[PDB]
């Protein structure tokens, strides 16, 4: 199916009112001018964007003869049967004019014949051209035939067939306003709890298509009936191998008895839980899992945290506020400094606190041995990020992916640098893509990469001060379990001079090992002759005399 | 007799380009 | 061209070489000018090479094919050069057409003994397409690169890329035009925008630095809004002149050695 079953597309439905409805339903108007209005409409877009449902929705809204055709169904085993089946499709449409043909998945049979290394395949393409031309000529005046074709790979079509479609409609991924309309059309026959905020649901589904939104509704429905299965398991558990295995066995036993499920409404909490259970089709591959690191894991670094909130977390959460002042929805951050001071840690909190999509690149991970496959990976990297905006791209140890372009530089590694130059700031737009780079050698990064629009801001993450080492040590200790007065003394000790965040974590590890040695020796004495492993202040003394700083030349990275 | 359309195989064997590395 | 500030000389050369003959082919044919141009835009990064190439592609009302660096390269033998040959076939059949090669040094490096054959066969293919036996009239080629000296010397000859236009750092009075252009398209008045752009802390700023300066000023506005809004709750943002003062302190030029790109 029905015109209400298709939603989120309004420009598309406006065109089809004069390119599909008018030729088929306004037949008399065309006959006044003596004009043969035989039209051909090609629908293309991402898979799941309601191309098949749009064709069937508008095929019941017109009422003319409709011929649904699937491309594999017109293939036969006989020598001439395959081409005869296609011929009968267009012959029946002329006999039933006005009529609407839907050639779904037309790219399966109408592929390029320069690469279709067969005889049937080339004659199938030629038969479609002849069929689409008989419609324009063999139909009576005033009885037009419209051919609808849907394919998510329009580039595979033969150019001699693609030119026969006067109208091409690109059904892209739904926008935020469009996703709200689709959700309403999917839940219009369900019983909702009157508190469903479709504005919030559309805002929390940045990279979803119509099929993905159907899964959210499908997942939310199962939430409502989840409580009606626990009540069913209670009737079976109390009637008479882990718990999940018992459920599959108790329900198997009562395979001849059924209990009516009470009708329930779907609340807003179920919908918000359903969104988390559904992964978008565009998120199936290429995306990393969100790190568990939060701001509670990051001690000190208040200056760094404030810069990352204004540059990334801010515009992601409320882009409306940042748009008014004139800030583009795209940031490029270069974190640099001595090793172990929290560059990767603070970039995993941003990936987690912003609640956006995350892709992490491990240095030169995109390099490939073939000529074009390393630059293609970079181009594909920004295609997935753009399609699932907002997204955070994190390049860990980025100096290995964008080395400074010199004569001595390899030609193959200079193409990757120039590929990233165009992806970050070129002709195409990367709005909604936020890039974070972490490196120890900011001077080994190409100077064109380090410019506003590609990586505008450089944030220096250096060695902690004496006051900062207290915040870091408390953060490390409380996230792994002495009190706090002793931690201040341990962190402020002159033996901790030059310690980084990784050294304080190593200092705590050396304190725990000293605790275990103390436990080992005392346990034997109080078991043979005659406990609780807890890090005492005496254990911290052993660690302070054992752990040495790791950044031995701080000024080598401070430059 | 009836003549049938059959599906078959191919040899193809495309040749791909490679990138190398050199010493100092 | 309303998005482009300063660059008056660069606009004239692009209007005479590309925009001119596209709109009035008869006038340029009369004096004996071939209906095809090759232009190499070079200079330090962030100075507007891609910006003016996007203005030419829009103000000329011609067909546009954009090539983003070495995106034509393929791992199979002959496919990388086939894409280049197919690229010019499309441009010729839809003339007048503008081909923009962004970051062109990645597609036509100098033919050395260490360049391998896969990338040397693409340079030679681009040599024949730009000037060979075949006819490529009606195809206007623009290239942008930060490293003009790393392009093959055969490419940079009259017939393939005849003219090189240097898009360098803005002057003191050019930054005023660029800053006003950036601010006008993203809405302080105009007397204050002159003070910001003429400030000595803006020395060496490129076009991207002035855009970053305006973004830094905008971010400083939201910090001021947050502090005031919280105070009113406890006890329409506009980029004021005090925001530009602290934006001029936290923004540095992104071209450290401009002479290295000259
Ligand atoms: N705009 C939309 N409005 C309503 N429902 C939609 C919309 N887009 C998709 N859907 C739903 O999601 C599913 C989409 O499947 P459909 O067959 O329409 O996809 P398609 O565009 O034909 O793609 P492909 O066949 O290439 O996978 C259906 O269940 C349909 O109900
Ligand atoms: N500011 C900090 N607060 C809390 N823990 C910290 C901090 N800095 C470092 N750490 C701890 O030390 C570890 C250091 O690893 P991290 O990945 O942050 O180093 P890095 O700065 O990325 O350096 P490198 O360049 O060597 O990768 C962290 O995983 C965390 O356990
Ligand atoms: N003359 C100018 N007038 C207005 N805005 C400008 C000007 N020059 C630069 N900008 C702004 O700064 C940006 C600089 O990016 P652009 O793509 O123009 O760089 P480029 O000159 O090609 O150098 P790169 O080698 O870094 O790509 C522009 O997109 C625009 O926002
Ligand atoms: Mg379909
Ligand atoms: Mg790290
Ligand atoms: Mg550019």
């Amino acid at each position: 199916m029905s015109i209400l079953d298709i939603a989120g597309v309004d420009d598309t439905l406006q065109r089809l009112l004069k390119e599909v409805w008018f030729p088929l339903r306004g037949g008399e108007a065309c006959e006044k001018m003596g004009y043969r209005y035989d039209n051909g409409v090609l629908l293309h877009g991402p898979s799941g964007c309601g191309k098949t449902t749009l064709a069937h929705a508008i095929a019941g809204s017109i009422g003319v003869a409709f011929i649904p055709v699937s491309a594999p169904s017109v293939i036969g085993g006989t020598s001439g049967e395959s081409e005869k089946n296609i011929r009968d499709v267009f012959d029946e449409a002329i006999r039933l004019a006005p009529c609407l043909i839907f050639l779904d998945q037309i790219d399966a049979i109408a592929g390029r014949r320069e690469s279709a290394n067969k005889g049937m395949e080339s004659r199938i393409v030629a038969e479609i051209m002849n069929g689409m031309d008989r419609i324009r000529q063999n139909t009576p005046l005033g009885k037009n035939v419209v051919v609808l074709a849907a394919t998510n790979r329009p580039e595979f079509l033969d150019p001699a067939i693609r030119r026969r479609f006067s109208v091409e409609i690109d059904m892209g991924m739904p926008s935020e306003r469009a996703r709200e309309q689709i959700l309403r059309s999917l839940t219009r026959d369900l019983s909702l709890a009157d508190d469903i905020n479709f504005k919030e649901l559309a805002k929390m589904t940045p990279g979803y298509v119509g099929s993905d939104l159907q899964y959210v509704v499908k997942a939310a429905v199962s939430e409502s009936f989840q409580a009606n299965i626990d009540s069913l398991l209670a009737q079976a558990r109390a009637k008479h191998v882990s718990q999940p295995q018992r459920d599959w066995l108790l329900l198997e036993a009562h395979r001849d008895e059924e209990v009516s499920w009470p009708s329930t409404k779907i609340t807003m909490e179920q919908f918000r839980k359903a969104v988390s259970l559904v992964q978008p089709a565009s998120k199936r591959e290429g995306f990393s899992t969100i790190p568990d690191t939060t701001w509670s894991h990051v001690g000190a670094l208040e200056d760094v945290r404030k810069k990352l909130e204004m540059s990334i977390i801010g515009p992601i959460k409320n882009p409306e506020l940042f748009t008014r002042v004139g800030i583009k929805p795209a940031a490029g951050i270069l974190l640099w400094g001595p090793p172990g001071c929290g560059k990767t840690l603070v970039a995993k909190a941003v990936a987690n606190e912003s609640k956006a999509n995350f892709i992490s690149i491990k240095g030169p991970e995109l390099l490939n041995k073939y000529v074009g496959e390393s630059e293609r990976a970079v181009r594909q990297l920004f295609s997935r990020a753009k399609s699932s905006a907002p997204c955070i791209l994190f390049f860990d140890q980025m100096d290995a992916l964008v080395p400074r372009r010199d004569d001595s530089l390899s030609d193959a590694s200079a193409r990757v640098v120039n590929t990233l130059l165009t992806e970050l700031d070129g002709v195409g737009d990367r709005s909604g893509i936020y890039v974070i780079g972490a490196t120890n050698r900011p001077d080994m990064i190409d100077e064109a990469i380090r410019r506003p629009g590609r990586l505008g801001t450089s944030i220096y993450v250096g060695l902690p001060s004496a006051e900062d080492r207290v915040k870091i040590l408390k953060t490390l200790y409380r996230n792994t379990v002495t009190t706090d007065a002793d931690l201040e003394k341990v962190a402020l000790d002159l033996r901790c001079t030059g310690f980084s965040g990784a050294d304080l974590g190593n200092l705590m590890q050396a304190a725990a090992q000293a605790c275990l040695e103390r436990v080992y020796t005392q346990r034997q004495q109080k078991r043979k002759e005659g406990i609780e492993p807890v890090i005492t202040m005496e254990d911290w003394e052993k660690a302070l005399n054992e752990v040495k700083p790791s950044v031995k030349d701080p000024e080598k990275y401070m430059h | 007799l009836l003549l049938l359309l059959l599906l078959l195989l191919l040899l193809l064997l495309l040749l791909l380009l490679l990138l190398l590395l050199l010493l100092l």
